[PDB]
């Protein structure tokens, strides 16, 4: 029943080309971080790294200006029952 | 060596049980030092501590008994690998405060109950 | 209910193989009984390689996780067993030896822990 | 199968009035050794008290010269079955 998904995810700060996002941690060990990004229109490549459990913000660079990109963070996190499991992720859309 | 297996089997179904139980209600409460697995291994700790002062005056208590609470229930209670896990996973995370303070709180935390165990017993006796 | 039947099925072979290693071996070395420092080591292995293989395996039935885990790792190691062992040592007015087993009991589990979760991780990469 | 009861206990020295008693420690996680000591004639209180599990000498005092005592030593041990427990004793008889 505690939620394994973060909460509030917004672009805090932004240039052309990068976007620093934050969000808040979901009550539970999160081990890292998983960031997505990909052009909201269609069929250019979604590409991912991590973040440390420890850290709820992220830069994502090498972005083109003037264009909507998806971003999803989702957690690979601890439970009881799960032990090592991926939560659903949280999603917005902003244009550089 | 059947007997000796269903005391184990039997004791240690009840403790596996009750550890399941109270995990899953109370580990997600407080996740830096999961308190379901606190519980059961304080718990744990008091009753095998009780058993030790308690056995030691009843010398002709049936085997069984004994090992049912021991080796069952005791040891099907208490974890050593959950508590491992969860201080892995904190270790991994950065949270390395809460790793130390969950080894700690229950290495610590087990052996006080340990001996509240017995010297209650002992006291009364 | 289904959930119930794995915790028993794995916690009763993990409680019964704590109890067979423990009467075989603990008797052998005293002053850290081997057989529940193995149950525990090898209960942290598990533990470790379960933890990275069902992260990749995200699909596996909740049953096979809850019985590896509170089942068979919850029961096959022991917190209560290691306390006992280490307040008789207290007891004892052998402090160096009730040191050493709570350190070697702890880093030796969450080495085990990191063995298996590593070994898992490298051969997946 | 490994014995809790103590070996070769024998008085090392004496005086008319006092012994000093070793004995080999069992291969077990002993507690305290309990020493126990009375007149071999069965008309005196036995009278006992307790060594640390590190200790494997005792000194008793206070004894009569020319007198037959029955010393016995056992211990309070740890084991894996039987938890604290105490042995079988182990007895020998010494005349001041
Ligand atoms: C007391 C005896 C203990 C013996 C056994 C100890 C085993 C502990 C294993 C720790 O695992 C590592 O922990 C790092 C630390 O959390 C993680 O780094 C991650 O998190 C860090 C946090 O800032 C980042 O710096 C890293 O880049 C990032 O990979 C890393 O992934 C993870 O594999
Ligand atoms: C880190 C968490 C700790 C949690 C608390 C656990 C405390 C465990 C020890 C308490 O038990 C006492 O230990 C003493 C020391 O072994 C014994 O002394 C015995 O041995 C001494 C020799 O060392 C003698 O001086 C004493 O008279 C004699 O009673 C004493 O009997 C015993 O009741
Ligand atoms: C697990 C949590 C609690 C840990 C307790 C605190 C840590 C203590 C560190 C080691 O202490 C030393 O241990 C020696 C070995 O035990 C003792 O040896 C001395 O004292 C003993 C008293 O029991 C005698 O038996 C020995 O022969 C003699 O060398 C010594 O006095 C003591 O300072
Ligand atoms: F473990
Ligand atoms: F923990
Ligand atoms: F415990
Ligand atoms: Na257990």
């Amino acid at each position: 029943s505690v939620s394994s998904v973060p909460t509030k995810l917004e672009v805090v700060a932004a240039t052309p080309t990068s976007l620093l996002i934050s969000w808040d941690a979901p009550a539970v060990t999160v081990v890292h971080y998983v960031i997505t990004y990909g052009e909201t229109g269609g069929n250019s490549p979604v590409q991912e790294f991590t973040v440390p459990g420890s850290k709820s913000t992220a830069t994502i660079s090498g972005l083109k200006p003037g264009v909507d990109y998806t971003i999803t963070v989702y957690t690979m996190y601890y439970s009881y029952s799960d032990l090592y499991s991926y939560s659903s992720p949280i999603s917005i859309n902003y244009r550089t | 060596m059947i007997k000796s297996l269903f005391a184990v089997i039997i004791g240690g179904s009840v403790g596996c049980t009750l550890r399941w139980l109270l995990s899953t209600k109370f580990n997600s409460l407080f996740p830096n030092l999961p308190p379901g697995t606190l519980v059961v291994n304080l718990l744990a700790g008091l009753i095998i501590g009780t058993a030790l002062a308690y056995f030691l005056r009843q010398p002709h208590l049936d085997p069984f008994w004994k090992l049912m609470i021991t080796t069952g229930l005791c040891g099907g209670l208490s974890t050593f690998s959950t508590m491992s896990v969860e201080v892995f996973a904190l270790l991994q995370a950065g949270n390395y405060i809460w790793a130390l303070t969950s080894v700690l709180v229950h290495v610590i935390g087990s052996l006080i109950m340990t001996a509240l165990g017995f010297f209650i017993i002992t006291i009364l006796f």
